[PDB]
């Protein structure tokens, strides 16, 4: 129901955006609770210490997972934006939810009269249990606009001073009518805002401030203003205002069950996922988290260097872009002519702006000296991590038309190039972990008029097979037809990249992938 | 990344007379109109057309995955 | 500076501000203009901006305001000084202190004045109605 690109910050591939808060051991062994813009559901989170609090000894790590997001947003909405002061009156929608509970906790500390809306009667009983200060007249219904009459009647027609709103459409309009003179409106829900629903400006004749509270901004910008909220939460924790919510703990392997429980909407409090258990020791200084099985997907170290031969080709640019998205920060692309088209220039400029250390080389892998120079350039950028041979020169025609020169021309960048790459890698590439050469189904199935291309492609496979048998990496991918850039329909680029991601992690030597027509 | 489709446009102005004036015939028989996009000012101008305040929202892919 | 000026009677100030701010916008807007100008001013706002509205026409007519501005962190205000005279004196003493501090510091300067004698109040009203007065 929500597009992954909506989250601020340029996250790539829309992968792992789930999760915003956690609670676990620090690198040094200290219990800490944090707040991450995304990627919080994981066995390890990379975070800045500014977004990390401390878990007091009274608390258990389970309780800590409930505090960060809800209490930070509540403090930012009320104290920083709404400038709440003692004695005011607040209408806090959806009291049962985490933000509502934190807002009630903050308000009752200052002594304000709190109106809350709850969908059902069990939630009403729960809230009455948690906060005795609430009276029977402080509860309204959140599933209809009846709360407006409640607030208006019990406030003598004056209204409310603050409104922490999360409802939508007709409920939002009803919320505004509760505002009093000098009252402030704190919009945290993001439905009407996304839909650009109109808001009559007549409410502003009454001195009124219409705030839009979005905490996602802090995680990615406005770092200076964050310390205010961090200090507020720390002060609340040490003073006792911040009280953890009740947590429904789900184990790691049952995360789908946790998502379903949340979706049903019957939960009260917070749902947490127990990746690992808490140990009695205060500072375990543990080495690693307990290992777990996870689907294997490809990633690259930041300090290694990769060589894409024929990187300016149609598939080479997409392969490089895929590699950059997986953590490559120094790339070497090879081409006889160099950058000679607008698309290539655009891609290289964008990669350089992103921080990638792209480099275009004219070294020809056909000659051994050229291959050694190419590997030396890669070394200058850093240790060679992977070699991809995507070079191709095509000379089609039936055998009666073919000639030795055409065969030599077709074979040089694919057959000789792979031999030289294998030699130089076996010589001076100890850290290499990928060595991929792209073949065609014409090699396996066969296609008329491409005899030399098939010979070249079949010759690359043998080198890869030998490399694997001796312990060194190697993989030849027999592709069909690449579409965006036989009897087989052309294959789209995204499917090709997904398949390539699968293939890299298999133990076999030669693999193929193609799409059957009809 | 991904395909974004228009959802809102704040203002569109069309002036066919200026449109005809701005068109200039290329060395071929085909006509052309130069287009300038200014993201700072949120204005797209081309010929006698002038779009301002274009809003695009990411539409989830159909995931037909007709290729298996 | 010479680049600090725009035209108030036309809605062309939006391009001026957006161009000269690098496309970001302005953090604080103090607007007293009509409907189309008021809408144009909103689009000048930047993230964490604050729209200080002191006009009445759009407020009185209850004209619509798109809520997409809120997704950008924003704070629309309604600024009516008349509230102080009716209530909230404790809130007024803060403004009084600010004004006195400005007077003693030197920030407050008197404005250029055109004086009409008591017997010529009608002439003063007509002169103000014309709209050519400065100060
Ligand atoms: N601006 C921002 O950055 C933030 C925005 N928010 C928004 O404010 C709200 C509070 O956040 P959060 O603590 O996560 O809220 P929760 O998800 O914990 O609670 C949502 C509330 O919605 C009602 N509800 C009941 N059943 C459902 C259901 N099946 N689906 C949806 N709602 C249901 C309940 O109120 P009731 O008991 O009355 O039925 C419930 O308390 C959320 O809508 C959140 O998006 C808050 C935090 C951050
Ligand atoms: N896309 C497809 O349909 C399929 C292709 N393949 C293989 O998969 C890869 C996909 O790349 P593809 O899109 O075909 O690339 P192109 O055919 O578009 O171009 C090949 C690339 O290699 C470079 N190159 C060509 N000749 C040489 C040479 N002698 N020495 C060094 N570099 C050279 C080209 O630049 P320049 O010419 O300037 O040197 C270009 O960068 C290739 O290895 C191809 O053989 C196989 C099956 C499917």
């Amino acid at each position: 129901k929500l597009s992954p690109d909506a989250i601020p910050g340029k996250w790539t591939s829309q992968d792992s955006l789930l999760g915003m808060e956690f609670s676990g051991r620090d690198a040094s062994g200290k219990r800490v609770m944090g707040l991450v813009p995304a990627k919080g559901l994981a066995t390890s989170v990379l975070l800045s210490p500014d977004f990390l609090w401390d878990v007091p000894s009274n608390w258990t790590l389970e309780e800590a997972a409930s505090v960060p997001v809800v209490y930070s947003t509540a403090y930012y909405a009320l104290v920083v934006r709404g400038r709440v002061r003692p004695g005011e009156t607040l209408l806090i929608h959806s009291g049962s939810g985490g933000v509502g509970q934190a807002a009630i906790a903050i308000a009752l500390s200052l002594g304000c009269r709190v109106f809350t809306t709850v969908g059902s009667a069990e939630k009403r009983a729960y809230l009455q249990a948690r906060f005795p200060q609430l009276d029977s007249t402080s509860f309204a219904n959140s599933r209809d606009t009846s709360f407006e009459q409640h607030v208006l009647w019990h406030t003598g027609g004056k209204g409310v001073d603050l409104v922490l709103n999360s409802l939508a459409e007709e409920k939002l309009q009803a919320s505004v009518r509760c505002l009093a003179t000098h009252g402030r409106f704190l919009e945290i829900g993001k439905f009407d805002l996304s839909q650009n629903h109109p808001l009559g400006m007549a409410i502003f004749l009454k001195n009124v401030t219409f705030h839009g509270v979005l905490l996602d901004a802090f995680f990615n910008e406005s770092s200076a203003d964050w310390r205010e909220v961090w200090a507020l939460v720390q002060a609340g924790i040490r003073d006792g205002v911040v009280r953890p919510l009740k947590c429904t703990v789900f184990h790691g392997a049952q995360v789908e069950d946790a998502f379903r429980y949340m979706a049903q909407g019957k939960h009260i409090g917070k749902v947490v996922v127990q990746v690992l258990a808490e140990e009695p020791e205060a500072v375990l200084k543990g080495a690693k988290p307990k290992l777990m099985s996870a689907i294997s997907k490809t990633f690259c170290p930041a300090h290694k260097s990769y060589i894409i031969a024929g990187g300016l080709g149609g598939f080479g640019l997409e392969l490089a872009q895929w590699l950059i998205q997986r953590g490559v920060q120094k790339l070497v692309l090879t081409s006889r002519s160099g950058i000679r088209t607008g698309y290539q220039a655009k891609q290289v400029r964008r990669w350089r702006r992103q921080g990638v250390q792209v480099q275009v080389s004219t070294s020809n892998i056909s000659s051994l000296e050229g291959a050694r120079g190419l590997i030396a350039e890669a070394a200058q950028l850093g240790p060679v991590g992977g070699v991809f041979n995507l070079a191709v020169v095509l000379r089609d025609g039936l055998l009666e038309n073919q000639t030795p020169e055409f065969f030599q021309d077709v074979c040089k960048p694919k057959y000789s190039g792979t031999l030289n790459l294998d030699r130089v890698t076996r010589e001076a590439c100890p850290e290499l972990d990928y060595f991929v050469v792209f073949s065609s189904v014409s090699c396996g199935r066969g296609n008329a008029g491409q005899s030399n291309y098939g010979f070249a492609n079949s010759a690359m496979e043998r080198i890869c097979e030998k490399r694997r048998h001796e312990g060194l990496p190697g993989l030849a991918v027999q592709w069909g037809a690449i579409g965006d850039v036989s009897g087989t329909l052309p294959q789209r680029m995204a499917s090709c990249l997904e398949v390539l991601d699968l293939f890299l992690n298999q133990p076999h030597m030669v693999l193929s992938s193609f799409v059957l027509a009809e | 990344h991904g395909l974004y489709l228009p959802t809102r446009v704040t203002a569109i102005h069309i002036d066919p007379a200026t449109h005809r004036q701005k068109l200039y015939t290329l060395q071929d028989k085909a006509q052309v109109a130069d287009v300038v996009v200014s993201r700072w000012l949120r204005v797209t101008v081309a010929g006698g057309v002038h779009i301002s305040g274009l809003h695009t929202e990411s539409a989830p892919r159909r995931q037909q995955e007709q290729q298996v």
